[PDB]
């Protein structure tokens, strides 16, 4: 309510109060100002967050030990061209389905917000999360790390979320690089710390 | 942002946004399956 | 009464009477009255017959494969030679399926109207519930409870999507509906979609 | 056979059509490098000319003494394709098409300003009823058993 913004000195949008976590002020195109529209952004922030970490850590640190020796993966960028032990196509289907599912109830989640915390199957099973995006529970929050004081959760959601932005920069960058340059991350960040003031995204 | 949601929704907006989906789905049927003279 | 999907909210008048309501209407089709009371027969009646025919397609194939029995696969039965033509074998079926679908319609114009014999006209269904005659059509009395429609209506779905699985998995593999699980079963992850 | 037509696929003049249609675009082909861009695509309409003119032959269209197709809408179960088969198609998608028209004008009729949803689509409401399109002819049977689909 009183936060540091993401511009100084200018005034916050009236439906950013700091309430939420990683709220800096910024929506300068009112993509958020209908409250309807400001809860489903933030979910779809918290899973953009969480996909990009995951895909972060899966691209960068795999190419960073093949780079070496300690890994021999493949190029992240070519990782899905490859054949496996069933195909391309047979690995989506399954996905479809068990993604599906996952994502079909937290949908439910998000629209009627307590309605999936109960096993289908063994309804003695049960999550935790009071709030929509935090499901807890012992298969999400096994140590209980997400149940504290609502001052020490905004912080640690706030962690979560700028984690997730700084991700989602990252992967972006990651895909970028390697149309421009022609290898991959690690490849980029050496030859930028080899000569910082020439090897950059100038070449001509 | 309501307002801008509303004239989006115009006749001739909506027109076109529609229009324009329908010309992208046919003219894709028409890549993947030209040539259609029966069915 | 169940949910075919948590949390979303049934169709208002899916009221938890009917057997098999999981509020499962997402398309609107029933929503007048007098076309749920309609789907309801529709549905015990496709029902029923996909669950007579899906067991005379599975499992004489089952017992062919066993070497108990041999019969010919579904598909083909229909080209094999019988005591009488198959057009006559047609005639005589429109005939007897004329007779006794137009009185399971009046007992759904009418109900209860057409439970007597109209021959021996001493005999007669006792009263009961439009798709669900009774009398002689239970001789083992068994209670036409509600978990029994249940799992009719159960039965029935399941068999209806199983037909329809048979008639694409033939259309697609040339075999026969027992022959494509044990094919599947050989090695899984390479018979699945494929064709 | 109909018409005294013959089957595309046996037809003189179709395949003759087909020759010459390929010697126009071979004629255009031969003025370009084989990898250049222009090439690659008089070779691809090339093909989609062979695609085209196999496909009729199998699916059993009938050709006349021109060498093309005639279609043949009487009924006859041989060519359902050709108008039968995609006329019910366009009738469930124009029905569709018209009563979910229908329904959204019986839905704002009784709105405080009725013409304003006609000019400014309400599209949460347009989202709620394009799909009772499915079912038209369910839905526009029973409006009619019931005195709901005609005004008297
Ligand atoms: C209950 C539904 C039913 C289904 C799904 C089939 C399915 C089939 N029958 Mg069968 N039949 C059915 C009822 C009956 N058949 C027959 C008597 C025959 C004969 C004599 C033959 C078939 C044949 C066939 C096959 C040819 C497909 C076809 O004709 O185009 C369907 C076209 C439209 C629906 C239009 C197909 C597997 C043929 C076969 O065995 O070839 C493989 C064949 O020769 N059936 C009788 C006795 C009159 C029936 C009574 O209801
Ligand atoms: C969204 C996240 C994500 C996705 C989609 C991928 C996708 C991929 N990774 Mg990967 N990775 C990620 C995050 C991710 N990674 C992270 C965060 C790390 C660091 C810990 C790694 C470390 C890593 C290595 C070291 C390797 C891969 C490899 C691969 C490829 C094949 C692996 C596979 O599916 O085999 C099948 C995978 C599984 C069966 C695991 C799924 C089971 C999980 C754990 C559910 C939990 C089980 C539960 C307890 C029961 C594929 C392109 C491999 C590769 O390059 O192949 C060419 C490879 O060698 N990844
Ligand atoms: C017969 C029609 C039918 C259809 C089309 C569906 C379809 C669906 N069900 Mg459902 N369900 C049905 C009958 C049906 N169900 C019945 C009869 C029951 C028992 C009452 C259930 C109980 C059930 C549960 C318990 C759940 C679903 C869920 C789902 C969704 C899974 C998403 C996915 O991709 O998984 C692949 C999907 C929309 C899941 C979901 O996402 O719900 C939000 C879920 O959690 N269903
Ligand atoms: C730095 C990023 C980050 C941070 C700070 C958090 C923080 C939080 N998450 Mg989150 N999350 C993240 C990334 C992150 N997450 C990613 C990438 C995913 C996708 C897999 C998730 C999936 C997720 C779910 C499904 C849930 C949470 C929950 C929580 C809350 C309690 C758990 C906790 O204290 O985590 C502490 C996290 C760390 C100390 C980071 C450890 C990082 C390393 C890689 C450990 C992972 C090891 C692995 C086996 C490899 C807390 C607000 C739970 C919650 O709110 O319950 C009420 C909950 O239900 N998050
Ligand atoms: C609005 C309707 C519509 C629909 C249903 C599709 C559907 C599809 N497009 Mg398409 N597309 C559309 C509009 C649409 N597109 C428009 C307006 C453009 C112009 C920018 C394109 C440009 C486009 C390209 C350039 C490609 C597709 C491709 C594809 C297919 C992905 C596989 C998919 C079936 C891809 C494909 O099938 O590969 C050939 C592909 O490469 N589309
Ligand atoms: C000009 C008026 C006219 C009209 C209205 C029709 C109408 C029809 N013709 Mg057709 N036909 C016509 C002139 C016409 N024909 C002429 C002049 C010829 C001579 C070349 C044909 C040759 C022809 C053939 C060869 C066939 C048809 C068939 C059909 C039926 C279409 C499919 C169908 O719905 O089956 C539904 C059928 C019915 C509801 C009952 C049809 C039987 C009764 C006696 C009529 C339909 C009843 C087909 C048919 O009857 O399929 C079964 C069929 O095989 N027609
Ligand atoms: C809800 C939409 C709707 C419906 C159900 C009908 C239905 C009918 N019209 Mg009408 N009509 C409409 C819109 C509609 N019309 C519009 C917009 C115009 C202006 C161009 C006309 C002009 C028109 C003429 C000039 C004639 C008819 C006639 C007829 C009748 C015979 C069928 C016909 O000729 O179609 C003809 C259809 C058209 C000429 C154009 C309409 C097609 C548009 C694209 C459909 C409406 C789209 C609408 C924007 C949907 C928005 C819904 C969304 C918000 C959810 C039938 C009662 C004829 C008749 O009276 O016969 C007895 C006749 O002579 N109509
Ligand atoms: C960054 C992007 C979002 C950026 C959007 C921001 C800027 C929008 C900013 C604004 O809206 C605000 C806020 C307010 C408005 O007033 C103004 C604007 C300016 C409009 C999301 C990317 C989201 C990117 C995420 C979702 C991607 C996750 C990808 C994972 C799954 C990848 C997995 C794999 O990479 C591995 C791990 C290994 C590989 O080998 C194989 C694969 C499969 C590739
Ligand atoms: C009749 C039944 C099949 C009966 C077949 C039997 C007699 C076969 C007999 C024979 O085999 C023998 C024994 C011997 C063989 O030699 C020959 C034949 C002659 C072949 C199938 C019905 C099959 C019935 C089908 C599968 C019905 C599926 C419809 C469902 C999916 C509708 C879903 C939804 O409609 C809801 C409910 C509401 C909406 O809101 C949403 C949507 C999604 C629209
Ligand atoms: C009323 C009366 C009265 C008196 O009194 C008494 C009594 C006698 C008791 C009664 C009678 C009754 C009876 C008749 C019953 C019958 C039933 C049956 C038929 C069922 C089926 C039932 C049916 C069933 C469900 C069906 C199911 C099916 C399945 C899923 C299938 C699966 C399949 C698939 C697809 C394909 C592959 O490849 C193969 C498989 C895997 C194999
Ligand atoms: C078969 C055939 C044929 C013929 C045909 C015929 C001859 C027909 C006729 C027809 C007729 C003679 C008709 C009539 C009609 C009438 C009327 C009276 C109608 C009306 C309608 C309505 C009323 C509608 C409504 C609606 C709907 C339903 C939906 C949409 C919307 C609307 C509203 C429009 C041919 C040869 C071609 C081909 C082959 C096949």
């Amino acid at each position: 309510p009183d936060r540091p913004l993401w511009f100084p000195g200018s005034t916050p949008p009236p439906w950013l109060d700091g309430s939420l976590p990683g709220d800096f002020g910024f929506d300068p195109l009112g993509l958020g100002s209908d409250p309807e529209s400001l809860r489903w952004n933030v979910q779809a922030e918290l899973v953009h967050s969480r996909w990009a970490m995951l895909g972060a850590a899966g691209i960068f640190i795999p190419e960073f030990l093949t780079k070496l020796g300690i890994l021999n993966t493949p190029s992240w960028y070519t990782a899905g061209e490859q054949e496996y032990f069933t195909d391309t196509t047979t690995l989506f289907i399954v996905e479809l389905v068990f993604i599906g599912w996952a994502e079909g109830r937290r949908w439910a989640d998000i629209l009627n917000p307590g309605c999936v915390n109960t096993d289908p199957i063994f309804p003695n099973n049960k999550l935790t999360g009071t709030d929509v995006g935090y499901p807890g529970g012992l298969w999400f929050d096994p140590l209980g790390w997400g149940s504290a004081s609502p001052q020490k959760l905004k912080e640690l959601r706030t962690k979560e979320i700028k984690n997730g932005r700084l991700a989602m920069l990252a992967v972006m960058g990651a895909w970028f690089q390697h149309i421009y340059t022609g290898t991959g991350p690690i490849d980029n960040l050496f030859a930028h710390l080899a000569d910082p003031g020439h090897a950059t995204i100038f070449a001509a | 942002m309501r307002d801008l949601k509303t004239y989006l929704s115009v006749a001739p907006v909506a027109s076109t946004l529609w229009f324009a989906a329908l010309a992208g789905l046919l003219i894709e049927i028409n890549r993947f399956f030209p040539d259609a003279l029966t069915f | 009464k169940g949910e075919w999907l948590p949390g979303l909210a049934s169709p208002g008048y899916l009221t938890g009477s009917l057997p098999g309501d999981n509020g499962f209407d997402p398309l609107g089709l029933a929503e007048d009255p007098e076309n749920l009371k309609w789907f309801v027969q529709a549905e015990l009646v496709n029902g029923r017959w996909a669950m007579l025919g899906v067991a005379g397609m599975l499992l004489p194939e089952v017992f062919t494969s066993i070497g108990i029995i041999n019969v010919p696969k579904w598909y083909d039965a229909g080209k094999e030679e019988y005591f009488a033509s198959s057009s006559t074998l047609f005639v005589i079926e429109f005939i007897l399926f004329h007779y006794v679908e137009i009185r399971r319609w009046q007992d759904i114009k009418n109900p209860g109207s057409v439970n007597q014999d109209p021959i021996f006209k001493q005999y007669s269904l006792p009263a009961g519930e439009v798709g669900y005659p009774g009398g002689i059509f239970n001789p083992l009395n068994f209670a036409p409870t509600l978990e029994a429609k249940e799992k009719e209506i159960a039965n029935g779905r399941l068999a209806m999507l199983a037909f329809l699985g048979f008639i694409i998995q033939h259309n697609v593999t040339g075999k026969g509906p027992f022959d494509n699980l044990l094919q599947h079963i050989s090695d899984p992850w390479h018979n699945t979609i494929v064709q | 056979d109909i018409a005294g037509l013959t089957p595309c696929k046996d037809s003189k003049q179709f395949a003759k059509r087909e020759k010459q249609s390929i010697k126009k675009l071979e004629s255009s082909l031969k003025l370009y490098a084989p990898d250049s861009a222009p090439a690659l695509a008089i070779n691809a309409t090339i093909e989609k000319t062979k695609r085209r003119f196999d496909n009729y032959g199998k699916q059993g269209l009938l050709c006349g003494a021109d060498g093309l197709p005639h279609l043949i809408v009487s009924g006859d179960q041989r060519h359902w394709g050709e108008f039968i088969t995609p006329g019910i198609l366009f009738l469930y998608i124009a029905g569709w098409i018209g009563w979910v028209g229908r329904s959204y004008l019986i839905a704002i009729r009784d709105d405080k300003k009725p013409t304003q949803k006609e000019i400014i689509i309400d599209v949460p409401l347009a989202t709620r009823l394009v799909f009772r399109g499915f079912s038209w002819p369910i839905a526009a049977y029973r409006e009619l058993l019931n005195g709901e689909l005609v005004a008297k």
